[PDB]
């Protein structure tokens, strides 16, 4: 194919974006010893068929008279090898002088101009803070298709970023409203040891205090056996019924094996988005026995051209004639049966709604007549951040938002593991917006009886009855009984004062007698 | 001008001498963010006259660099604000451009090596830039862990040990005296939570347990209290003057504990042990709040002092300036003078070590250098190899490029005849051991250690019962007639006495009676 040659086209205004094309290999991740970027010869789809997904949408907002009407727009893709090393020089390139290949190091900008009007930002979260300080402090326009990290939600330190997908707090909440719906006062929290679990387990704790939920144990699974011993324990002493999991696949891969070797006790387990798609997972066997898994999936519509898109330009990407028309190697060299099991891939939808959304926030920002364009010298990056705050855009349909936190408002599916034979069908049980209606009746429980199996403590007792705290935040009490013979002196303390010789009292009494 | 020398080779110098908790990250309508307006800190300035009286040792000193003038530019970075430009300032080839290429090994930087900043996250963000092209970044106080992954940062090294020594330097102090029962502030910053983490891991792992940890709020010393940040502070102070906790372990920056500090005056709080962490440790400007003599003692982490020569004496394009710096310093010089120069070694020793490094590179004899250009991965190169000694200390870079100082720790005093920051004990980092501690005095009545505990050593003859989630905190229950305590094998139990003996209560033996 005549592919690689394809990720670059000229335009009025130009997009930068970056993608995971390639990947390093194992005795690739080489001790660099002269300064040259790392050369990632290995071939990944997820990033190319995104970055195909970004040409579409180009294409689409070139072919609409509707938006900016007499311009073209244009596009400049770059690999980010999933490693900051690779990804920050493309970064630097972006922000370099507009037909120039070099980057300025002056102490005002109020007529620089870089030649790239936005970028569409790097897929994971690390890459998306590291350029993120770099973008921001220019203020130019940042827009994941990824990147669910919610530090990035600062703008005291992230001004110009933005996503068009929800981020972790919005699934968070709804796994507080779950517990709280179900009336799971009593749970445990786990998650993987990376940042993306470890910034998780915060937010779910300072969620589940605010919402009276009660959190019996906390923990951390490393990432590729000690601790994962000791997090299974303890939540097995924790007598727990309910645990949350937000873990990495691989963390989730490595407590799910360690579950294999024994499966101690059944639980409910509240999964999150990447172990609950992520298929080295799934394959496990006898999953069923684990106890049922619950987890919220965000929904939106599918780019129904996108796989006949695919077919026709990897039809024509070997034309002798269309070839006359290497930042990624071995791009040229793919075939379809080798894309196909990815063409239906869910995140692709966020990769065209950025595109659009920018597209559009160029559109008001021009002040464009649908006839045409005024005529105007270049609109430069921060005037099109100004606008881009309060800024409403449909996606085929489904208009989306912006608003002052970047994120937008979207709506998840709660997605239930109901097992048949040695798969697990995902059934749909809810929609989640801000507030939860459960389709109850249809979940069917791991528990024999099908009743709801129960994970509750008390926080409430009659005043004869003892009070010594118990969970991690001390969110729970025992209630045990004050002893006969004694009477209950002081309220909510934890003792009780015992009586004479001849002198007898009920359990719980306030009280004695002769 | 003081913030530019001109030489053959140059070392860029990056200091924090203004800083401000709430800085602007961004441009300001599209100027650079200027440090003038925030406030001026005196520590920074020293450590910056510090760098200044190394380069002027080296270029006196023959026998070093021979016919070699070794130069310096600094500029200011405030905290987070102005991280980005200086680093491009220091890599663009002398007309303030830096061009894009795909391989930089013939590039003349216009510094060879950067003296790096103080703080992690400004260390982080510098050498994501400076590990493309390989040019040696030395930090002399950025302490966090993360650090050390030389995959993840190639070109950065350190003279002052990772933060894992400072908490067990903590531990092995509250150990010593016999602690059990702690409480920890931190200030709801990036640096806080790393701390605090890392104690809460050794402190779990050790048997002390951590009574209370709370967060601060970021206020400033220049600006007004709210109402609500006043009844923060009200509820934080009241919870620790009603709890038993009276070691107190503060992970903040100085600027925020001016208020805390001026509220728990309010409170008339008195009797707790600051463990103050290397943050705040060594102020001069907290140390001259006279009144704090009546709220306890202050212990604090610092670097080993050596006593600099000559040092004392030396001490009387944007954002390469501040008029206040010396006014200010004039001031306090007296009090600086008592204070050894603790943190000054690091950034002395880093300078000498690119010195050495670089006459290395040269293969200069103590006659000659054979001058040529010099490109910044050699000198990284040379860096890693350099074993020598400096002021009876000796440095050399580990694996994970650290250098090995001993750490001290210091009791605040008062008298302002003598040393303010007396030395009571050090902590050797290659054995891993806190030694050689000496009279420290207490604000006890007779100078008898004070202590916090949960719970007093129970009786011969009584066994323990957990009290709640922390296992410091137990009751203590005697042993039933009939039933021994077995000390040797169980604490928490009591074995009943052999089918033909009996015990008494509260019983360690057994007799042979009915
Ligand atoms: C995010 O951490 C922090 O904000 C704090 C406090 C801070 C705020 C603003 C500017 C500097 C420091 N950092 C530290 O204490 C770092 C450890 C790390 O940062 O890894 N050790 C510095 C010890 C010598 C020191 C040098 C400069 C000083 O003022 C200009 C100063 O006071 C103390």
């Amino acid at each position: 194919l005549c592919l690689s040659q394809q990720l670059r086209m000229k335009g009025d205004y130009v997009l930068g974006g970056l993608f995971p094309l390639g990947e390093a290999e194992e005795a690739g991740l080489r001790s660099r010893t002269r300064p040259s970027s790392p050369v990632c010869t290995r071939f990944s789809s997820n990033g190319l068929l995104w970055a195909l997904a970004m040409k579409m949408a180009v294409e689409e907002i070139n072919n609409k008279s509707d938006l900016l009407p007499g311009l073209r727009l244009g596009y400049d893709l770059f690999d980010t090898c999933s490693e900051p090393v690779v990804a920050m020089k493309p970064s630097l390139m972006f922000l370099a002088k507009a037909g120039s290949r070099d980057i300025a190091a002056y102490c005002n900008y109020t007529q620089y101009q870089p030649r790239v009007l936005a970028v569409i930002g790097p897929h994971s979260s690390e890459l998306a803070m590291v350029t993120g300080k770099f973008f921001s402090f220019f203020l130019m326009p940042q827009v994941s298709y990824g990147a669910s990290m919610e530090l990035l939600s600062a703008r005291e330190t992230f001004p110009s970023f933005f996503r068009t997908v929800p981020s972790d707090r919005v699934q968070l909440t709804a796994a507080a409203e779950l517990l709280q719906e179900f009336g799971w006062n009593w749970v445990a929290a786990l998650g993987s040891d990376d940042e993306y679990g470890r910034q998780g387990l915060s937010i779910f704790s300072a969620l589940a205090a605010a919402r009276g939920i009660c959190i019996a144990h906390e923990g951390l699974v490393p990432l590729p056996l000690g601790k994962v011993q000791d997090v299974l324990h303890q939540v097995n002493q924790s007598s727990v019924q309910v645990v949350l999991l937000f873990a990495s696949v691989h963390a989730a891969h490595a407590l799910f094996n360690y579950s294999i070797s024994s499966r101690l006790s059944p639980k409910v387990w509240v999964a999150s988005e990447a172990w609950l798609t992520s298929d080295l997972v799934m394959g496990l066997p006898g999953m069923a026995q684990m106890g049922t898994v619950l987890g919220f999936l965000q929904r939106g519509a599918q780019l129904h051209e996108f796989p006949q898109y695919v077919k026709t330009h990897l039809a024509l990407a070997t034309d002798p004639a269309f070839c006359s028309a290497q930042r990624c190697p071995q791009c040229d060299c793919i075939t379809l049966q080798n894309v196909s099991a990815g063409l239906n891939h869910h995140q692709t939808f966020s990769v065209y709604a950025a595109v659009y959304s920018v597209a559009q926030a160029l559109h008001n920002t021009l002040q464009c007549n649908a006839s045409g364009c005024p005529a105007q010298d270049p609109v430069k990056p921060w005037q099109l951040l100004e606008n881009m705050y309060n800024l409403t855009f449909h996606v085929g349909g489904l208009p989306l938002r912006f608003d002052s936190s970047g994120n937008v408002d979207m709506e998840y599916d709660l997605k239930l593991w109901v097992w048949q034979g040695s798969v697990p069908r995902l059934h749909d049980v809810g929609r989640f917006n801000g507030s939860l209606r459960t389709e109850r009746l249809k979940i069917r429980w791991h528990t024999s009886d099908n009743q709801k199996p129960v994970s509750r403590c008390s926080r409430q007792c009659q005043e004869g009855q003892v009070r010594r705290v118990k969970g991690f935040h001390s969110c729970c009490y025992d209630c045990v009984d004050c002893e006969a013979g004694s009477y209950r002196q002081n309220p909510d303390d934890i003792a009780c004062t015992f009586c004479g010789q001849d002198e007898w009292s009920p359990e719980r009494s306030t009280r004695c007698f002769r | 001008s003081d913030f530019y020398l001109p030489g053959d080779y140059l070392l860029g110098g990056l200091f924090s001498l203004h800083a401000n908790m709430k800085g602007i990250v961004h441009l300001n309508f599209l100027q650079v963010p200027m440090c003038k307006e925030y406030e001026v800190k005196v520590i920074g300035y020293n450590l910056m006259q510090a760098m200044r009286f190394a380069v002027e040792e080296i270029n006196n000193d023959s026998s070093l660099l021979p016919g070699v003038l070794l130069g310096y530019e600094i500029v200011d970075v405030c905290y987070i604000s102005n991280n980005v430009q200086p680093v491009l300032y220091f890599l663009a080839h002398e007309d303030n451009l830096l061009p894009i290429q795909e391989d930089y090994s013939n590039y003349s930087s216009r510094v060879v090596a950067v003296i790096g900043p103080d703080n992690s996250e400004s260390v982080m963000t510098v050498a994501n830039f400076l590990s493309l092209f390989l040019l040696p970044q030395i930090t002399y106080s950025a302490i966090s862990d993360e650090l050390r992954d030389k995959v993840r940062f190639p070109a950065l090294l350190r003279t002052t040990p990772s933060a894992d020594h400072h908490i067990e330097a903590m531990v092995q102090l509250m150990l010593h005296f016999r602690w059990n029962w702690i409480i920890v502030l931190v200030s709801n910053d990036t640096y806080g939570r790393d701390n605090g983490q890392l104690l809460g891991e050794r402190v779990a792992r050790r048997g002390i347990c951590i009574a209370f940890q709370e967060t601060l709020p970021t206020l400033q010393p220049n600006q007004n209290m709210t109402s609500e940040e006043r009844q923060r502070l009200v509820t934080i102070v009241d919870k620790l003057q009603q709890s038993t906790a009276r070691v107190v372990v503060v992970f903040s920056p100085d600027l925020t504990l001016y208020h805390f500090f001026n509220e728990v005056l309010r409170q008339n709080f008195t009797g707790a042990v600051w463990i103050a962490s290397e943050s705040w440790a060594i102020d001069p400007v907290l140390h001259n709040l006279t009144e704090l003599r009546h709220l306890g003692t202050f212990l604090g982490i610092t670097i080993q002092s050596v006593p600099i020569p000559g040092f004392s004496e030396f001490r009387e394009t944007c954002n390469q300036e501040c008029d206040n710096c010396l006014n200010a310093t004039l001031s306090f010089n007296t009090i600086l003078r008592l204070s050894g120069e603790r943190v000054v070694y690091s950034v002395y020793s880093a300078v000498y070590a690119v010195a050495h490094a670089l006459h290395s590179l040269l293969g200069c004899d103590k006659s000659t250098c054979t001058k040529r250009v010099v490109y910044p991965w050699q000198l990284l190169e040379e860096i890693w190899k350099v074993n020598f000694t400096l002021l009876d200390h000796q440095i050399f870079f580990d694996p994970q490029g650290d250098v090995a100082l001993h750490l001290e720790i210091v009791q605040w005093q008062w008298d302002r005849s003598q040393n303010p920051f007396q030395s009571v004990a050090s902590y050797y980092p290659l054995q891993r051991q806190l030694k050689n501690i000496q009279d420290i005095s207490w604000h006890t009545i007779n100078n008898t250690i004070p202590m916090s505990m949960c719970s007093k050593r129970c009786q011969s003859g009584q066994k323990k019962k957990p009290v709640g989630i922390h296992v410091c905190c137990f009751e203590c229950i005697d042993c039933l007639p009939g039933t021994f305590l077995n000390h040797t094998e169980d604490e928490y139990e009591c074995q009943a006495c052999p089918n033909n003996e009996w015990s008494y209560q509260s019983e360690t033996s057994c007799f042979k009676r009915q």
